[PDB]
């Protein structure tokens, strides 16, 4: 009817007396319908609190692989109205246990999937290798190897990389509703964007100890308005440091600056010469034996 | 020609009297398979060099004479050969059917006798299974079939003492073909390497393993490397007397197109098609830029420092400037470099840590640096000395 305040109120009353009692399917039930009413009001807060109380119950239950997924489908909507790829992330790792020893891989392949691309739009690469690292995800699957080949690609970016896997990927690029509940097209295309172009900087500044400015403008294929912005806004977290000189154009990545690392330096050289006066004094007197015979 | 019965019944009565153990039927019997300059058998040792040469229908006559072999001569010739036998002779549906007949019993338990692997020595009863189950289901079927396959081969040698050497033999045999089976050239440059240097030393080799080995070698060297192009296949055996033949040429062809850099010496290397793969179209740049680094890293100064020219890297590598901004960006990736390029400044400061090429002008370059060495430190050493 569109009585939606209604409804959720003689839930609401339901549910929390019968908590505790009269069947654990049931009591989660309640719960899922409540959290749809909810999102809908803005009652993410309500709901986050209705989550903590599921969550304990799912894990209480033995033989509840269908309460833990009718909790994910509730979760991840939570977490689309706020933005946390963390919370999603975690407990469909606790999901991907529960798949391997009851379901077929019908059912595990596309939560696998769904997971680390949510984490490859997800800002910081960090996370990634974690759940790319999994022994029974570097071996097959044909999913397992596009993500993996994506993973090894960012390594290497030097961001001309990004309409490149835009335009060859479209499944593993808009593919939603299988494990999750979905995100906009063209809000996968915000996301990447922002992850690649921090990446595009995090490479840059180990591999090379200098870029001018003008040419790493190219190489992002970007305004300097922009680039200077994504750059400071990187600086300032402190993932990373670079230095800017304005008038040079030209950004300093640095390099070593301390005394500290300087002494250290030079007794590993001097470390190194004395093992190399070793092995070259055993190993030329064994060189030697060996003319003689 | 007589030689196949004739050397076979002497040699058969030689180590056994005759107790139901000359065989009429087998010895006219190979006799009709293999009577041409090749046999099918040459008995015991002969075993050695004359086992099945052509699809041996024999098969079935000769596990009763399997059921004989043992007294007539050893241990390790009856696990040795008759699995290789059929492998070679391109009798894959009759391998299988074999692998049922046998599948892991020939003598264990309190019969007692250490155990080895096949192909060499009488082996691991399991092993065999293991390891030819795992050849055969390469060869047939897919490779997600195949990852599975080797994660399996992987588990059988690492469950061993590496003594008998023939179980590390059918792992990298096993693992090469997965890497021929995909595209993965680089890979396979490495397995085809490791597999050839623990197949030499010990021989057993035979002229089917010996014809894959090198032009797989020469294909997967072309098709993908990492560390240099061709001053590793002159410590490297590419033609040194493991076999000549399938136009070995083309090493030699590599190098001076490697040099040179023309497309057309591409196609004029191999042949237009197997030059080109699809592996070479990424390969180029890759294969490109090793040739300038090594160029560069012997000449510039005798000292090794790492100061380059970004001119000096453009005009040997002979490439558009743009484009060798690219390539030396993937080449910083890849690693054997750091210390951090100023790309501004034009200064490529990169710390010098590579491998150097051959035992040639390593030692010309040796000659000069330490004669400059020890003079460092002698001046040192004397005026301490003097005070």
């Amino acid at each position: 009817e569109g009585k939606i305040d209604e409804a959720a109120d003689i839930l609401c009353e339901l549910q929390v007396e019968t908590y505790g009692s009269m069947e654990m399917s049931e009591k989660i039930q309640f719960i899922l319908e409540q959290m749809e009413l909810s999102i809908l009001k803005g009652d993410y807060s309500q709901a986050t609190v209705l989550s903590r109380k599921i969550l304990k119950k799912t894990f209480k239950n033995p033989k509840y692989e269908s309460l833990k997924l009718e909790y994910y489908n509730l979760l991840v909507k939570i977490s689309l109205h706020k933005r946390e790829y963390l919370e999603v992330a975690q407990y469909l790792q606790e999901i991907y246990q529960t798949d391997a020893i009851k379901s077929d891989e019908a059912k595990w392949k596309p939560v696998l999937s769904h997971i680390v691309y949510f984490l490859v739009l997800s800002p910081y690469g960090n996370l990634q290798n974690d759940l790319i690292h999994k022994i029974q995800n570097d071996n097959n699957l044909k999913k397992l190897e596009s993500q993996e080949s994506l993973v090894k690609l960012f390594t290497t970016n030097e961001l001309m990389r990004w309409p490149i896997v835009q335009k060859t990927y479209e499944p593993v690029l808009n593919e939603d509703d299988l494990a999750f509940g979905g995100e906009a097209n063209k809000h996968h295309w915000e996301d990447l964007q922002k992850r690649v172009i921090e990446h595009n900087l995090r490479v840059i500044s180990e591999y090379y100890s200098r870029i001018t400015l003008l040419r790493l403008n190219e190489l992002l294929d970007l305004t300097e308005s922009q680039t200077e912005t994504y750059i400071s806004d990187l600086v300032n977290q402190g993932i990373i440091y670079a230095k800017v000189n304005r008038p040079a154009k030209i950004v300093n990545f640095e390099k070593p600056k301390n005394s500290s690392q300087l002494l250290n330096e030079w007794s590993h050289n001097v470390d190194e010469l004395l093992e190399h006066i070793e092995t070259i004094g055993h190993l030329i007197t064994k060189e030697e034996i060996m003319h003689g015979l | 020609m007589f030689n196949n019965h004739e050397i076979d019944t002497i040699l058969s009565t030689l180590r056994m009297e005759a107790d139901p153990s000359l065989h009429p039927l087998f010895e006219q019997f190979e006799k009709f398979y293999e009577e041409k300059l090749w046999f099918q058998l040459s008995e015991s040792l002969t075993k050695f060099f004359d086992d099945a040469k052509s699809t041996p229908l024999r098969l079935r006559l000769y596990d009763n004479f399997v059921s004989k072999f043992y007294d007539k001569i050893n241990q390790l010739s009856v696990v040795k050969y008759l699995l290789a036998s059929l492998k070679d002779s391109k009798d894959f549906d009759e391998s299988l059917k074999y692998l049922d007949d046998l599948k892991a019993q020939f003598q264990e338990l309190d019969s007692k006798k250490q155990r080895n692997n096949g192909s060499k020595d009488h082996g691991d009863g399991i092993l065999l299974i293991d390891s030819e189950i795992a050849r055969t289901y390469l060869l047939k079927n897919d490779l997600v079939k195949a990852r599975d396959l080797l994660d399996d081969l992987e588990k059988t040698l690492d469950k061993k003492d590496s003594i008998p050497l023939r179980i590390t033999n059918s792992f990298y045999s096993t693992n090469s073909q997965y890497f021929k089976f995909k595209n993965d050239f680089n890979s396979f440059y490495y397995t085809s390497l490791l597999y050839l240097s623990t197949l030499e030393p010990s021989t057993s080799i035979t002229l089917a393993e010996r014809q894959q080995l090198a032009y797989d070698l020469s294909i997967s060297a072309l098709l993908g490397d990492k560390i240099y192009n061709f001053g590793e296949l002159l410590h490297h055996p590419i033609m040194e007397t493991i076999v000549n033949d399938s136009n070995y040429d083309w090493l030699f062809q590599l190098l001076n197109a490697l040099t040179v850099g023309d497309f057309d010496k591409f196609d004029s290397l191999i042949k237009v098609q197997i030059s080109k793969i699809p592996i070479l179209a990424q390969h180029e740049s890759f294969l490109r830029q090793k040739i300038c680094l090594m160029t560069l890293i012997e000449t510039v100064f005798v000292k090794n420092i790492r100061m380059l020219s970004f001119e000096d890297i453009s005009k040997a590598t002979h490439l558009p400037k743009d484009n060798v901004e690219h390539l030396v960006m993937r080449a910083i990736s890849l690693g054997l470099l750091k210390g951090s390029i100023d790309q501004v400044n034009e200064l490529v400061t990169i710390s010098w840590v590579q491998p150097r090429i051959i035992s040639g002008d390593q030692i010309t370059k040796m000659k000069d640096r330490l004669v400059e060495w020890n003079d460092q430190v002698e001046k040192l050493g004397k005026k301490m000395e003097a005070r």
